[PDB]
RNA sequence: UAAUUGCGAUAACGAACGAGACCUUAACCUACUAAAUAGUGGUGCUAGCAUUUGCUGGUUAUCCACUUCUUAGAGGGACUAUCGGUUUCAAGCCGAUGGAAGUUUGAGGCAAUAACAGGUCUGUGAUGCCCUUAGACGUUCUGGGCCGCACGCGCGCUACACUGACGGAGCCAGCGAGUCUAACCUUGGCCGAGAGGUCUUGGUAAUCUUGUGAAACUCCGUCGUGCUGGGGAUAGAGCAUUGUAAUUAUUGCUCUUCAACGAGGAAUUCCUAGUAAGCGCAAGUCAUCAGCUUGCGUUGAUUACGUCCCUGCCCUUUGUACACACC
RNA sequence: AAUAUGAAAA
């Protein structure tokens, strides 16, 4: 019945120990990346940290810094800021 | 046991309780135990009036075959209550209307 | 369900059976009437009894 | 001196021990309950018993 | 893809092994009086509007 | 001579009449009072299992000791305070007075 | 109209006052400011590795002003946080007593607050006046 | 004495007392201005009563609010109900029923909880589960 | 209009864009109405709601949720998942970010595009798991508009959430492009592909 | 926090105390990858070396890093508190040490082998490969073996 | 109808326990009674800015006034109230109106006849019978053990990350507990990175801990899509506390170590709104120790509003070769 | 739709 033999309980010992591509974004700018950003952010009707990371291969942190400098140089216009996401446009006079 | 507990219910009822129930549980006739209830009148158990009226006590008695437990419940008459509600929460005692003869002639009584 | 129970109906009907002239169709007057004319033991039960009394008064007015 | 919470549960514990004592010592005298008086400078334990003269 | 609109005029209780669907007598907005009976998944009221992917399927019951 | 007289009871009714009669007695003696100030109720509760042995279904049960506290403030001369502290004694109402 | 700490937003008020202490330099920042965490309940030393002490002083200066008086115990409680007790669940742990004490003691040197009756420290008269001053400065640089 | 009413607002455990009196249009909560409230998102919610009425009706009312209890959202709701009902009491007691009624109709037509306290109360926890209804996991073997 | 000034100064835009008209934080409700005669009474749009947080009791009745503005329904189905329960502060912050992003991406009203998103990803048929002897057999049935709205909002939120998880893209913006894709009928939207797949299986199993 | 091009001086990877260190990650974590220095110790020595914390290790020059290594070998000379190091007291020398990489592994093995040879219970447990700090092994850690 | 709840029918009439009625708690009270152990306003005294007329504070022997908020005692209130549909046209139900609330208003307490050969003689000075009773199975002392680990199973606590992690800010609750002739809850000051140490302080408690200034939450910064600052298991070294005594590490802290874990197979648990869930707090045991439960509060969803399809329940009819009763 | 069996006495 329910009680197994000691030899069968030895199958507890016989159980044994058996059981059930990264992306390479920039993270550092160069002259070529610097040229790329000020030529393309005039495009990208919507600019944010994630969009810059996705479509310019910047390492996120430097994407944030570049956004502040793009703001300082005025090519960008704010819609909202937050300590975890920011929303930006091309400083468009169209809207 | 039978005569003794019947004496208790008879005593309590003539003493004026609205109901009583005495149960003896234990070995009694044979080794296997059973429980006998000798209730009479009527007893409530559930509603809060159980605290108000139901007096209860349990005592163990020890003899040669073992132990027996006696539970006594006594629903005292709420009408006799010197304190607490005079009657159960569902008691609705309507006061009878004093019969009035209809008057036909208007009249005025001077001072 | 709001189905009033047997005790409510007994007390309600008993009141009307002997206090029709003094009762009214207004819940408030019958409730404050009931408070003194019957020895109901709780406010909740009193309101239930009062409410059904007026319900039956409306019924009698119907026919 | 002692807090009110502790003081009154001590009263309860005191009453229970007294009630147990009286229900152990006064059963043959038809003991039926206790009420405890608490007065300034005085306290008295009133017993209810059928055999008052026997507990006397 | 073609569409057709319709309005429920009667609701006829629930249906489905677990009561999943509801019987609804539906009425098309276009070609009025062409009343139909449909099964509906989710809660509906009367005087409600439903878009049918097809019009003339019917059901008196469902498993 | 100011005194604060305070009441503690597990039962409401006895304590309430003590407060009412103490307040009314002092007033008919024209004694200044601060009314029957009522403290928050101390609801002691013990949470414990019903079953003694601990087998069977997990069921829990709470017992309550409600504790009521009252106190009244009087500025009163001693020779009448003799009567004030001894006028009313009732069961279950632990009463005590404090001078100032 | 008038100026009070309660009238300007906390965030701008506190960073303005922290920069003031950093710029003024009258504050006696302890040597261990670079070695220490704000409490054993945190897990990294501050990210403004130098201006954090000025931030703490500005915050504690604002809080003593807003309150009648506070002490180190309230300060540790207030700046404490949820500590990961490893695997075991987060437990609220107060801030570090020494650092929240030396901010008060350095704050005492500048004289913005004073030891007060009922224990603890109460915002001083002159400290209050200059606290309203920087409060005025914040609400004027807004526009 | 300057004319005044004294209205309370509550939501869950949070309470707020709203002293309303004739003044220069001054709005403060806990000794700090209404425009300073946090969380920033709920700022517009607290503006809702005065935003609907038009702030001209506060030109001559001075409202100061103290709030305690609850949390960072219950406090906001208590504040909104407190200033809502504070305006009502002032316009009932010292202005006219016409202003009171139009105000009350405007307030409710936007949102009932401006004047009526939310009836939801926290249901007591019961033995046998973390919450009021949830139970521990039933295991059969 | 008049710039009424109080002892407590209140900023100009708060008078302008909010007192003169009971807008959303930025956007209006006027001229915004669903393209579906079925959902006209279930989208709750064209009702002044203002901020997307409200402590109303929508659970007492079955259809009392049909009076909820769909933006609050969007916020609700946004926070539902797992560790995100409660935290409607984060929820409203995220939806506000999302409406900002939407109007950045396009000229139409963000509350208009979300409405078209709902009326576009609301499945119009679904097959119930109805039992049968031996093996269960499907049955295609029509769907209530309330179920349509609930399913559409549910599908939009998961299409947002499943894309947000474990990557750089933030929840607010992934929700926005999901919403724009749904409104314009893009199959790259998770909701639209799920909706017409459900209708596809219903069409097979009528 | 400025936009500036790193010149050719930037290198993508560097060597530090027999361990390779990633370049484009921040310097503090660049150090923490080393055995024997976690986030706390690495942040402290980075501050003590006074190098730019915000910069990535990829673009820092040798002079800062050689000083950094010197801080690691001799923290006691640079006023690092006694309590901050991972070998605050030694079981042979009254001096206070801090061991890095191969040294800490070799020292760990010595400590275990010291316990074993003196036949302490903890050393005996380590010899048999079991839990030593009192865990209930009944249900715990079956699969590590 | 939630209800053997009623309306009715009626060889039954009249009744009793149960349900209900009830009791407690949670929602309304500009009402009574009030309140230096709760407050508020005004006036004094005082501080700051305004410089000001206004604003925000400190100060009970500054006093005065008041009970809106807070505690309460007694009471009111809700009774499906009113309206419109719907049914022997009855009980009732549905919608709308008002209302603090219209699911028995919400949650509990109590909770019947009969029974199990359910759990306990390891709670009991409650005990029957048997054993034992002095090299005792009594009592007590020293040290282990109850934790021991090849494995299987059950409650859970952590996470597998950008709805975050981290740092610096904003920073708001409730239930509750606490010493005196014995030592609790501890404020404030000082010392120490920290735990903690030190000198005093209030509190037998709406008076002090304690506004328990909790966490989650929000705001600003480091990050970066990567087994990464996620996770911190695992081990070492060291520093204190409780305890006569920690060692087979009580527990806390510091540094270092940084494994599994990529949303989880067949299966399966719980849950209809302040409910699930997240988030902690108090009490319990406690000399120290929580991942445990009993409560409490913060934030606060989705989907139902139905069904008898799975598991079951209650009543009626039915069949039975079952009655220790479909095992 | 598939749904077999459950020792001896008491």
């Amino acid at each position: 019945l329910s009680k197994a033999a000691k030899a069968a309980a030895a199958l507890a010992g016989g159980k044994k120990s058996k059981k059930k591509d990264r992306a390479q974004h920039a993270v550092i700018l160069d002259q070529e990346k610097y040229d790329r950003i000020l030529k393309e952010v005039p495009t990208y009707r919507y600019v944010s940290v994630s969009v810059l990371v996705d479509r310019l291969k910047i390492g996120g942190s430097l994407a944030r810094i570049a956004l502040r400098h793009l703001e300082k140089e005025g090519i960008i216009k704010p819609i909202s800021k937050h300590s975890k996401q920011a929303i930006y446009t091309r400083a468009t006079a169209s809207e | 046991i039978r005569r003794a507990a019947y004496g208790v219910v008879r005593y309590v009822m003539e003493s004026g309780a609205k109901g009583c129930e005495v149960v003896v549980s234990g070995k009694l006739r044979a080794a296997r135990a059973k429980a006998m209830k000798f209730a009479d009148g009527f007893l409530i158990h559930s509603g809060q009036p159980v605290n108000d009226f139901i007096d209860t006590a349990t005592r163990h008695v020890l003899m040669r075959q073992g132990v027996l437990g006696i539970k006594v419940k006594i629903m005292r008459d709420p009408a006799k209550s010197r304190t607490g509600p005079k009657a159960l929460p569902d008691a609705v005692t309507i006061i009878e209307p004093k019969e009035e003869e209809p008057i036909l002639a208007p009249s005025v009584k001077d001072y | 369900g709001r189905v009033r129970t047997k005790t409510v109906k007994r007390a309600s009907k008993a009141l009307i059976e002997r206090y029709y002239p003094k009762l009214t169709l207004d819940f408030q007057t019958n409730k404050r009437l009931c408070d003194e004319i019957a020895t109901i033991q709780s406010k909740r039960l009193r309101n239930k009894i009062a409410g059904y009394t007026t319900h039956l008064m409306k019924r009698i007015q119907k026919g | 001196l002692i807090s009110k919470k502790r003081k009154l549960v001590a009263d309860g514990v005191f009453y229970a021990e007294l009630n147990e004592f009286f229900t152990r010592e006064l059963a043959e005298e038809g003991y039926s309950g206790v009420e405890v008086r608490v007065t300034p400078t005085k306290t008295e334990v009133i017993i209810r018993a059928t055999r008052t003269q026997d507990v006397l | 893809t073609p569409v057709t609109l319709a309005k429920v005029i009667k609701v006829l209780g629930r249906t489905g092994s677990r009561g999943g669907v509801t019987q609804v007598r539906v009425e098309f907005l276009e070609d009025t009086s062409r009343t139909i009976v449909r099964n509906v998944k989710g809660p509906v009221r009367e005087n409600d509007i439903l878009v049918l992917m097809e019009s003339e399927r019917e059901a008196r019951r469902l498993r | 001579i100011k005194i604060r007289i305070t009441l503690t009871s597990t039962k409401v009714k006895q304590l309430e009449n003590v407060s009412s009669n103490i307040v009314k007695n002092a007033e008919q003696h024209n004694l200044v009072k601060k009314g029957p100030v009522r403290l928050p109720t101390k609801v002691l509760k013990i949470s414990t299992r019903k079953t003694p042995n601990g087998e069977g279904s997990k069921t829990w049960e709470t017992y309550e000791m409600r504790i009521h506290k009252r106190y009244i403030d009087l500025e009163a001369p001693v020779q009448i305070v003799k009567r004030i502290t001894q006028i009313t004694i009732e069961p279950g109402v632990d009463v005590e007075v404090v001078v100032a | 109209p008038g100026v009070s700490v309660r009238d300007v937003a906390a965030q701008d008020f506190i960073n303005a006052y922290a920069s003031f202490l950093q710029r003024q330099g009258k504050l006696e920042v302890p040597g261990y400011v670079d070695i220490v965490k704000t409490s054993s309940g945190n897990e990294m030393p501050p990210q403004d590795a130098e201006g954090w002490f000025y931030k703490r002083a500005a915050s504690v200066a604002r809080h003593i002003y807003m309150r009648k008086q506070v002490g180190v115990g309230k300060l540790n409680k207030l700046y404490g946080g949820a500590k990961s007790r490893g695997v075991r669940p987060y437990k609220h742990i107060d801030a570090s007593g020494s650092i929240n004490r030396k901010v008060l003691q350095a704050l005492e040197k500048i004289g913005i607050v004073e030891i007060s009756p009922k224990g603890g420290r109460r915002i001083s008269e002159n400290g209050q006046r200059d606290l309203d001053r920087i409060a005025a400065q914040t609400l004027e640089e807004d526009e | 004495a300057v004319p005044s009413v004294q209205t309370f607002g509550k939501k869950k455990s949070a309470t707020a007392v709203a002293h309303v009196k004739a003044g220069k249009g001054l709005i403060k909560v806990n000794g700090s201005p209404i425009t300073l409230v946090e969380p920033e998102i709920l700022r517009f919610k607290v503006y809702e009563p005065l935003l609907l009425v038009g702030l001209d009706k506060f030109s001559n009312i001075d409202i100061r609010v103290r709030v305690t209890g609850g949390g960072h959202v219950s406090q906001v709701y208590a504040i909104r109900q407190a200033i809502a009902k504070g305006l009502v009491a002032y316009h009932q007691k010292y202005v006219d029923e016409q202003s009171k009624n139009e105000l009350k109709k405007a307030f409710t037509s936007y949102d009932r909880t401006l004047l009526i306290a939310d009836s939801r109360r926290p249901e007591p926890k019961k033995f046998g589960g973390k919450g009021a209804r949830s139970r521990f996991q039933k295991s059969y073997r | 209009f008049t710039p009424v000034v109080l002892a407590t100064p209140i900023p100009e835009e708060v008078q302008q864009a909010q007192t003169e008209i009971k807008l959303f934080n930025k956007w209006s409700f006027e001229e915004v109405e669903v393209k579906d005669a079925s959902l006209v009474d279930y989208v709750q749009v064209r009702q002044p709601i203002f901020v997307a947080h409200t402590a109303g009791r929508y659970a007492n009745k079955r259809f009392r949720k049909a009076q909820c503005p769909i933006i609050e329904r969007l916020t609700n189905s946004l926070m539902m998942n797992g560790r995100n329960n409660g935290k409607k502060l984060k929820a409203v912050r995220i939806i506000k970010h999302t409406l900002d992003i939407i109007n950045v991406l396009t000229d139409q009203n963000p509350i208009q595009v979300v409405v078209d998103a709902i009326t576009n990803t609301g499945p119009r048929e679904d097959t119930t798991r109805v039992g049968g002897g031996g093996a269960a057999r499907r049955q295609a049935v029509d769907v209530s508009p309330l179920r349509r709205v609930n399913q559409a909002i549910a599908l939009l939120t998961i299409g947002a959430r499943e894309a947000a998880f474990r990557n750089i893209k933030t929840i607010a913006e992934t929700l926005a492009e999901e919403l724009i894709n749904a409104a314009k009928g893009s199959s790259t939207s998770y909701a639209i592909k799920k909706k017409d797949e459900l209708e596809r299986v219903a069409k097979s199993n009528r | 926090s400025l936009v500036v091009q790193e010149q050719g001086s930037f290198q993508h990877i560097l060597r530090l105390l027999n361990t390779n260190v990633d370049g484009n990650i921040k310097i503090v974590y660049a150090l923490t990858t080393i055995k024997g220095v976690g986030r706390r110790y690495s942040n402290l020595v980075c501050k003590k070396a006074d190098v730019d914390l915000h910069k990535r290790a990829g673009e820092l020059t040798q002079e800062e890093l050689e000083r950094i290594v010197q801080i690691m070998q001799n923290p006691t000379h640079y006023k690092i508190p006694a309590w901050f190091l991972n070998r605050q007291n030694d079981i042979t020398d009254g001096k206070d040490y801090h061991t890095l990489a191969n040294n800490v592994e070799s020292k760990l093995r010595d400590d275990l082998e010291r316990l074993k040879k003196i036949r302490a219970h903890r050393g005996i447990r380590h010899f048999w490969g079991l839990r030593v700090r009192g865990q209930h092994t009944k249900t715990t850690g079956r699969r590590r073996a």
